[PDB]
């Protein structure tokens, strides 16, 4: 249960494609909240009495960019939190979040970046998938490209996004050609890589670091969604994914009694455990979040309504319905996040307006 | 399918 306590909008009027809280935000610090949208990505902190302070910008020198998504990481020598952001040029900027210098940045994908993930016990891992039609593996301590995901056996189309499961032993990736891919990354030849990304240093060597390209998924379908994916999420072994049909899908590779991890490449059935539906959400890249401990999921839609789902119940097709609407928020909501409490939700909107919901 | 409304 939410009650909506502030809203703002950004000078630009254009849409506000991505925002995330900083989880990893010291104890007893404000919290923290990105938004990326133009081409800028700006933080902003929360307060009592539902105040939203503005901080400070980052503005891309390229007044084409666009910025599409961001991500937050810490510097794992350091402690200090880094914001990772990408979008229409392709190049993912490193941002230091307190004085919002661009530390260093990444180039590689043929196209623009739909999305990126931090990977969930090692901090320097980052995943990004492209319009390109590969995921690339970045390894942000090293500045080394890990690994490339793709070939006529990855996706066909843009890939528009991935998870890392709990332990980050593999990612579910989905995309416009309609498919949900595995790609396992605690195989031999992956964890190697690895290995070796971290013990590279061009300074010491005279080699460049070689990249994996790894062009077969562990398991790929399109028999849950008949439209464009753009948004998946593991929940333990279950995977979470929607399209734009109005409908979020809990299922799992294979028959219903097939574990997770003994799944081949071949493996032919999906089991669907559950859908969650709901209404106005047509148009694709409308990305739904869950809190840190994945107990509740939430979603927008495309004229300003914030669905809720609890999912603390014994199955997943018993998840529970709440909705949040304000006569003022009319936009569409390209994405949620929860403060890492869980007592924030912010949603942000497609006219450049963000929106405070209060536990 | 569209992107935008």
């Amino acid at each position: 249960s939410f009650k909506c306590v502030n809203s703002l909008k950004e000078d630009h009027n254009q849409p506000l494609f991505g925002v995330q809280f900083n989880w990893h935000s010291k104890e007893g610090d404000p919290l923290v909240f990105a938004t990326v949208g133009s081409n800028r990505v700006t933080l902003y902190e929360c307060h009592s009495q539902g105040e939203i302070r503005l901080l400070q910008s980052y503005v891309d020198a390229d007044a084409d960019e666009n910025f599409y998504t961001c991500a937050w990481t810490y510097d794992s020598n350091t402690s200090h939190p880094l914001l990772a952001v990408a979008g229409s040029r392709g190049i993912i900027r490193i941002i230091n979040p307190i004085t919002m210098q661009c530390i260093k940045h990444y180039v590689g994908h043929g196209n623009a970046i739909n999305e990126l993930k931090f990977h969930p016990r090692d901090p320097n891992l980052l995943l990004s998938v492209s319009k390109d039609h590969a995921l690339r593996l970045w390894n942000i301590q090293t500045d080394t490209l890990v690994a490339i995901f793709g070939g006529v056996e990855g996706h066909r189309d843009e890939v528009l996004s991935a998870d890392y499961d709990l332990l980050g032993e593999k990612i579910m990736s989905c995309g416009m050609d309609h498919s949900l891919k595995l790609w396992r990354i605690n195989s031999k030849r992956m964890m190697n890589a690895i290995k070796e990304s971290y013990d590279y240093n061009p300074n010491k060597t005279n080699r460049p670091f070689i990249s994996q390209k790894i062009h077969f998924p562990d398991f790929s379908t399109r028999d849950i969604h008949r439209n464009y994916v753009d948004c998946v999420r593991w929940l333990g072994d279950l995977i979470l994914s929607k399209s734009c049909e109005n409908a979020i899908v809990c299922w799992k590779p294979g028959k219903m009694e097939d574990d997770i991890d003994k799944i081949k490449p071949s493996e032919s059935n999906v089991t669907i455990l559950g859908r969650f539906d709901y209404s106005q959400c047509d148009i694709w890249y409308m990305r739904f979040s869950m809190d840190f401990w994945q107990k509740m999921l939430a979603l927008g839609n495309q004229v300003g309504k914030l669905y809720v789902w609890d999912l603390e119940v014994e199955d997943p097709h018993k998840a529970k319905c709440t909705t949040l609407t304000h006569h003022k928020c009319g936009a569409a909501i390209r994405q949620t996040s929860f403060s890492r409490d869980s007592s924030i939700l912010i949603a942000v909107c497609d006219d450049a307006s963000i929106w405070r919901w209060d536990r | 399918a569209r992107k935008s409304a």
